[PDB]
RNA sequence: GCGCAAGACGGACCAGAGCGAAAGCAUUUGCCAAGAAUGUUUUCAUUAAUCAAGAACGAAAGUCGGAGGUUCGAAGACGAUCAGAUACCGUCGUAGUUCCGACCAUAAACGAUGCCGACCGGCGAUGCGGCGGCGUUAUUCCCAUGACCCGCCGGGCAGCUUCCGGGAAACCAAAGUCUUUGGGUUCCGGGGGGAGUAUGGUUGCAAAGCUGAAACUUAAAGGAAUUUGGCGAAGGGCACCACC
RNA sequence: CCCCCCCUCCCGGGAGAGCCAUAGUGGUCUGCGGAACCGGU
RNA sequence: GCAAGACUGCUAGCCGAGUAGUGUUGGGUCGCGAAAGGCCUUGUGGUACUGCCUGAUAGGGUGCUUGCGAGUGCCCCGGGAGGUCUCGUA
C-alpha cells in the first residue's frame, strides 16, 4: 500500500479526486474519524486526507482480492443514489449485489429462497445503510465500509474515508476500487492503464436521462 | 413506578417557585409545572372584518389584536382538550406540533 | 480526601484493562507503587514500564499485554502468619496453579512462594491473578 | 483510541490541554520587559500584574491590573525574553 | 410644571447572531438605566414645557437614546412610554394664549 | 474540595519543573535582602512582598535565588510579627463581622458566616498551638477584639 | 416484477457513455487550504490548477431554533 | 370620568436560567457585610475527610402583647343541588393572612437516591471567568474596550445517544468500576399488624416534638413488567336487531 | 384634444467616496559591511 | 551607503491644507471639511447605476406590486411613441 513504489498514488487519481469532490466532509465531526481529518477550514468543512484514503483503499482492494472465490463477496446499496455502481462493479469483478430493500432474512434465516451468507460484505454507508451491519454481527462477517465525518462507525473492519453525498465521488471511488482490485488480480496489467471510461459508474438525476435522450440520436 | 426522566417541571436546581392562578380554575400550581399559552386574537377573526373595515371612517385602518396570556391548572387543561396522552415510546418528544394558521 | 494511592492505582489500572488500553497513567507514585510494579513485570503481567520524575509527585505509565485478569489490594492493612497464609490463598485466590499473593515482610515487598520458601511472612500489600 | 501513547506527543496536544494535565508540568505565564517611548529606562513585568505598575522615574504609568495578563500602555514596545 | 416621564427599553438581535437567549448582565442595565435617567433628565430641566412637547412630538429622545446607548449592547426599542404630571403653578391666561398662539 | 463552599475549584499557581536561577536577571542576594528590610519596615505582609518583587524585580522566587523563604528571613532579623498573617487577618474579619452584626440584628446567614469563621480560627489556633509557635495560655475571645486586632 | 420489453429504456441504458468525461476540466476550484493539502503529497504546484480566494464570509452553521 | 385614603403584591419581561447549607429569594436607588468560580513562577507548610456530646438556621399552620388590618378565607350563619349533604356551588362571616417582638421544631423539608476522593466514551448547547483567531458595529486609520461569530480551558444545573457496565425490571454515565466480593467514614432495617401505641424520661405556658414497648393474631402483606379485560379516558371505523 | 396631470418605453447632457490606471504623492517589509572583545566617566 | 522589489491615504494643476466648522467612547498622528487670495506644463483613458431619510455606489432602518408571495420597474434637464408588465388564486 505504501511499502512498495508502484503502489503509489498517480497523476490523474489526485485530477479525478479534486474533480469529483472527494475532499470535503459535513458539519460536525466523529471521535472515530479524526485520524482520517486533517485540519478544518471555513464554512464547517472538515478535510479529509487524500493519501490515507487511497492507501486504505489499496488495503480494502488486497483484502477484497485475497479470498479466491469472486462470487462470495456481496456489496450492498440502499439508497437511489448509487445503484448502476455496485451493479456493473459485480459484473465486472463477479461479487453478488443487493440494492434496495435489504431483506433482514438473508445471513440468519436458513430456509429462505434469498439465503445467501458470504465471505466478505462491502457497504456503501453505515448510517444510511445499518440493517446488515446488525445482521452482519450475527455470523462470521467483516464489512467494508465507505464512511464519511459524520457516518458513525461500527461493526466496520476496514474503513474507507469517501465523500458520500455526491453521486459521481461514490460512482469514482468505486470505479478506482474496481481498477484497483482488477490490476491486484492480475487481469489488466500494472504497466498500462484501462482507463476508458469512469462515467461508467457515474450516476444522474432523472432530468438528465431525457436530456441525453433527447440530445443522442 | 417512576414516571419521567424529570420530576414533571421546570424545578431542578431551586427547590420552589412562585405560585401562579389558573384561569378557569384556581389552583396554586407553581409556575414551573404549570401549562401557558401565548395566544394571539383579533378583535375581529372571520366574522365581520368586512363590515368593520367598510365602516371605518380612516383610509387603510388595520384592527389591533389582543395579547392576553392564560395559565391553566393540569385537570383544567386536559378537560378542555388543551393537552392529550400519548404512548411511552414517543413520549420523550419535546417538540411542539407543526404550525400553519 | 485520597489516603491510599496504591487502591487508586490498582483500581486505573484494573479499569483501564478491563477497557483495554495499552498505556495507563498513575498520578501518584511512591516506593510501593515501584516495587509492585516491578513485580508485576518480573512475573509477566504487564510490559515495559515507565515513570516521570519531578519535585513534586511523580507519575507512572504502564504498558500493558492484557495478561491481567483483576488486581486488587487489602484494605485495610492487616498482618498474617506463616500457618495463616495458606487460608488466605485458599479463600481468596481463583487456583493454586496461579494467582499470587504480595506481602511485605523484613526483606522487603515480596510474593507469597518465595516467602513459604524463605519460611518468613509479615503485612499483606495486596492480590493479582 | 485504544493504543494511545502518553509518552511524546505534538505539542499542540500539550498546548490545548490544562496547565495542570499536562503530562510535564509547567505554567503558561512568563517575564516580559517594557518601556515608555519617551525614557531611557526599562523594567521588567510579570504577565499578570495584579498590582498597577508605574515605570522608574515616576513618569507615566505603565500597565493596569485585570482579571487575566494585565494590559499595556498604548504605544510601548515590548518583546518576550526567554531562557 | 412637574412632571414624572418613564422610558422603556428592549435590546437589539443581531442578524448575524445564532444564540437564541441575547439576555444582558445586570451592571450592563444598571448603567444603560443610569445613562437613560441622566439623557431623560438633562432634556427637560433645561428647557419650558411647550419646547420639551415639541421634541416629544417626533423621536428625539428615543433617537438620543439609540444613539448614546448602543455603544455598551445594541437595543432597538426605546419609546416614551408614558409622561405623568404631577404639580402645576398659580393658574393664568397668557400662557394658554400664547400656546394657542 | 473547599472545607465551607459546597463546590470544588482549581485555581493556584504552579512552579515550573526547572530549579535555575534565571540567566536573564543580573541580582545578587544582598540588595534584594535589603530590598526585603525596606518593604519590611514599610508595613506590608509577606504575601504581598512576594507579589510586590515579583511584580516589579522581575524575581522568579525567592526560594530560586536564595535558601530559604520570606518569614525564615524576618525571623532572622526579628521584625516579623508575634501574630501569623493569615491568622491576623481571620480574626479582623471576624471582628468586621461581629461589628456589623452588632447593629444588624436578623441577619441569619451573617451569624453562620461568623460561626463558620470562628471553627477556621479556633483550627487554626489548635494548630499553632500543637505546633509550638503560640503559647497555651493564649485563647480567642470577643473581648480580646480590641487587643488582638 | 421485471418487464420483458418497453421500448429500450431498460438496463441497456447501463452501458453507454458520453463522449466528453466530465472529469477533464481545464480549471480546478481549489482552495488554499487544499493546496497546502496536495503541495506535500505529490505534487508542489499545477499548470491547469487555479488557485482561489478563501471565501470567508460572516459564518455558518443555521439555527432552526 | 376626575380627586382623596388605607392595606396587600411586585404580572407580562421569567427560561428545564441565576444565587444560597437548606427552608427560600424578582420596583428603582443609597449604605454595610459575606461568598463560589476564574487567573497567579505570592505566602503558612500537613493546617486533612467524616462526625457520638453540644450548637446555629429553619415554608405554612399553631399560642402569648400591641398599632393597624384591602382582598381572600378554617369554625359558623343563610339559600339551591340531593331519596337523604351538617359536602361540591353562591352570599356574608370570627380567629387568622401583613409588621414588630416571645416560642414547638414538624412536611411528599423527595432528586422517595448521605459526604470526600480516583477512574472509565461521545455529541451539540446554556451560565461565569480567562484565552487564541476571519469579518461587522461607538463619523470612515491604530489600540484595548461592549456587542457578533469560530475553537480551547475549570467548576455547576443539564439534554440526546451508547449490548462500556450495572439492575428483578422500571431505569442509571452513575443506582458503574462486586463471588474476579476490602478506598476512608456518619446515620440507619430484618414477614405483615399491634404501634410510632401504653408506661417512664425529656423540652414546652400552649398544642405536641424526641426517646420508645409488651400480650395476641396473621401466611401472606409488598416491588417490577406481560397478556383480552374494565374505564361518567382520549382518538379512529361500522350496523336500520342504532339514528336522521 | 380622453385631459389639470401623472406613469412607462426608446435616445442624450451633469456629481459620486467601485475595478484596471495617470501628475504632486507620506510610510512598512524584503539582503549586505560598521575591523574582532571587557569595563569606567 | 548600496540593490531594486510587494503593499499603502489625500488632491484633479499647486500653495492655501487636512484649514475654520465638524464627534461623543477614550485618547491619539484624531475622520468628514472649504476657502479668500496668490502662482504655473492650463488641468484623466477603458469601465456599472442613483425610493427622500440619519454616514457615500458601504454598513444599519425600511415600500409600491392582481388582494395574496415573487422576476422587472423607481437621481436634475430635454425630444418621439403608448395609457391594464407577469407567474397559480384560500
Ligand atoms: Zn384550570
Amino acid at each position: 500500500s505504501g511499502a512498495l513504489d508502484v503502489l503509489q498514488m498517480k497523476e490523474e487519481d489526485v485530477l479525478k479526486f479534486l474533480a469529483a469532490g472527494t475532499h470535503l466532509g459535513g458539519t460536525n465531526l466523529d471521535f472515530q474519524m479524526e485520524q482520517y481529518i486533517y485540519k478544518r477550514k471555513s464554512d464547517g468543512i472538515y478535510i479529509i486526507n487524500l493519501k490515507r484514503t487511497w492507501e486504505k483503499l489499496l488495503l480494502a482492494a488486497r483484502a477484497i482480492v485475497a479470498i479466491e472465490n469472486p462470487a462470495d463477496v456481496s456489496v450492498i446499496s440502499s439508497r437511489n443514489t448509487g445503484q448502476r455502481a455496485v451493479l456493473k462493479f459485480a459484473a465486472a469483478t463477479g461479487a453478488t449485489p443487493i440494492a434496495g430493500r435489504f431483506t433482514p432474512g438473508t445471513f440468519t434465516n436458513q430456509i429462505q429462497t434469498a439465503f445467501r451468507e458470504p465471505r466478505l460484505l462491502v457497504v456503501t454507508d453505515p448510517r444510511a445503510d445499518h440493517q446488515p451491519l446488525t445482521e452482519a454481527s450475527y455470523v462470521n462477517l467483516p464489512t467494508i465500509a465507505l464512511c464519511n465525518t459524520d457516518s458513525p462507525l461500527r461493526y466496520v473492519d476496514i474503513a474507507i474515508p469517501c465523500n458520500n453525498k455526491g453521486a459521481h465521488s461514490v460512482g469514482l471511488m468505486w470505479w478506482m476500487l474496481a481498477r484497483e482490485v482488477l490490476r491486484m488480480r492480475g487481469t489488466i496489467s500494472r504497466e498500462h492503464p484501462w482507463e476508458v471510461m469512469p462515467d461508467l459508474y457515474f450516476y444522474r438525476d432523472p432530468e438528465e436521462i431525457e436530456k441525453e435522450e433527447q440530445a443522442a440520436a | 413506578t417512576k414516571k419521567r426522566r424529570n420530576n414533571g417541571r421546570a424545578k431542578k436546581g431551586r427547590g420552589h417557585v412562585q405560585p401562579i392562578r389558573c384561569t378557569n380554575c384556581a389552583r396554586c400550581v407553581p409556575k414551573d409545572k404549570a401549562i401557558k399559552k401565548f395566544v394571539i386574537r383579533n378583535i375581529v377573526e372571520a366574522a365581520a372584518v368586512r363590515d368593520i373595515s367598510e365602516a371605518s371612517v380612516f383610509d387603510a385602518y388595520v384592527l389591533p389584536k389582543l395579547y392576553v396570556k392564560l395559565h391553566y391548572c393540569v385537570s383544567c387543561a386536559i378537560h378542555s382538550k388543551v393537552v392529550r396522552n400519548r404512548s411511552r415510546e414517543a413520549r420523550k418528544d419535546r417538540t411542539p406540533p407543526p404550525r400553519f394558521r | 480526601v485520597r489516603m491510599n494511592v496504591l487502591a487508586d492505582a490498582l483500581k486505573s489500572i484494573n479499569n483501564a484493562e478491563k477497557r483495554g488500553k495499552r498505556q495507563v497513567l498513575i498520578r501518584p507514585c511512591s516506593k510501593v507503587i515501584v516495587r509492585f510494579l516491578t513485580v508485576m513485570m518480573k512475573h509477566g503481567y504487564i510490559g515495559e514500564f515507565e515513570i516521570i520524575d519531578d519535585h513534586r509527585a511523580g507519575k507512572i505509565v504502564v504498558n500493558l499485554t492484557g495478561r491481567l485478569n483483576k488486581c486488587g489490594v487489602i484494605s485495610p492493612r492487616f498482618d498474617v502468619q506463616l500457618k495463616d497464609l495458606e487460608k488466605w490463598q485458599n479463600n481468596l485466590l481463583p487456583s493454586r496453579q496461579f494467582g499470587f499473593i504480595v506481602l511485605t515482610t523484613s526483606a522487603g515487598i515480596m510474593d507469597h512462594e518465595e516467602a513459604r520458601r524463605k519460611h518468613t511472612g509479615g503485612k499483606i500489600l495486596g492480590f493479582f491473578f | 483510541p485504544l493504543a494511545k501513547d502518553l509518552l511524546h506527543p505534538s505539542p499542540e496536544e500539550e498546548k490545548r490541554k490544562h496547565k495542570k494535565k499536562r503530562l510535564v508540568q509547567s505554567p503558561n505565564s512568563y517575564f516580559m520587559d517594557v518601556k515608555c517611548p519617551g525614557c531611557y529606562k526599562i523594567t521588567t513585568v510579570f504577565s499578570h500584574a495584579q498590582t498597577v505598575v508605574l515605570c522608574v522615574g515616576c513618569s507615566t504609568v505603565l500597565c493596569q491590573p485585570t482579571g487575566g495578563k494585565a494590559r499595556l500602555t498604548e504605544g510601548c514596545s515590548f518583546r518576550r525574553k526567554q531562557h | 410644571y412637574l412632571l414624572r416621564l418613564f422610558c422603556v427599553g428592549f435590546t437589539k438581535k443581531r442578524n448575524n447572531q445564532i444564540r437564541k437567549t441575547s439576555y444582558a448582565q445586570h451592571q450592563q442595565v444598571r448603567q444603560i438605566r443610569k445613562k437613560m435617567m441622566e439623557i431623560m433628565t438633562r432634556e427637560v430641566q433645561t428647557n419650558d414645557l411647550k419646547e420639551v412637547v415639541n421634541k416629544l412630538i417626533p423621536d428625539s429622545i428615543g433617537k438620543d437614546i439609540e444613539k448614546a446607548c448602543q455603544s455598551i449592547y445594541p437595543l432597538h426599542d426605546v419609546f416614551v412610554r408614558k409622561v405623568k404630571m404631577l404639580k402645576k403653578p398659580k393658574f393664568e391666561l397668557g400662557k394658554l394664549m400664547e400656546l394657542h398662539g | 474540595g473547599r472545607m465551607h463552599a459546597p463546590g470544588k475549584g482549581l485555581s493556584q499557581s504552579a512552579l515550573p519543573y526547572r530549579r535555575s536561577v534565571p540567566t536573564w536577571l543580573k541580582l545578587t542576594s544582598d540588595d534584594v535582602k535589603e530590598q526585603i528590610y525596606k518593604l519590611a519596615k514599610k508595613g506590608l505582609t509577606p504575601s504581598q512582598i512576594g507579589v510586590i518583587l515579583r511584580d516589579s524585580h522581575g524575581v522568579a522566587q525567592v526560594r530560586f535565588v536564595t535558601g530559604n523563604k520570606i518569614l525564615r528571613i524576618l525571623k532572622s532579623k526579628g521584625l516579623a510579627p508575634d501574630l501569623p498573617e493569615d491568622l491576623y487577618h481571620l480574626i479582623k474579619k471576624a471582628v468586621a463581622v461581629r461589628k456589623h452584626l452588632e447593629r444588624n440584628r436578623k441577619d441569619k446567614d451573617a451569624k453562620f458566616r461568623l460561626i463558620l469563621i470562628e471553627s477556621r480560627i479556633h483550627r487554626l489556633a489548635r494548630y499553632y498551638k500543637t505546633k509550638r509557635v503560640l503559647p497555651p495560655n493564649w485563647k480567642y475571645e470577643s473581648s480580646t477584639a480590641s487587643a488582638l486586632v | 416484477i421485471s418487464i420483458k420489453l418497453q421500448e429500450e429504456e431498460r438496463e441497456r441504458r447501463d452501458n453507454y457513455v458520453p463522449e466528453v468525461s466530465a472529469l477533464d476540466q481545464e480549471i480546478i476550484e481549489v482552495d488554499p487550504d487544499t493546496k497546502e493539502m496536495l503541495k506535500l503529497l505529490d505534487f508542489g504546484s499545477l499548470s491547469n490548477l487555479q488557485v482561489t480566494q478563501p471565501t470567508v464570509g460572516m459564518n455558518f452553521k443555521t439555527p432552526r431554533g
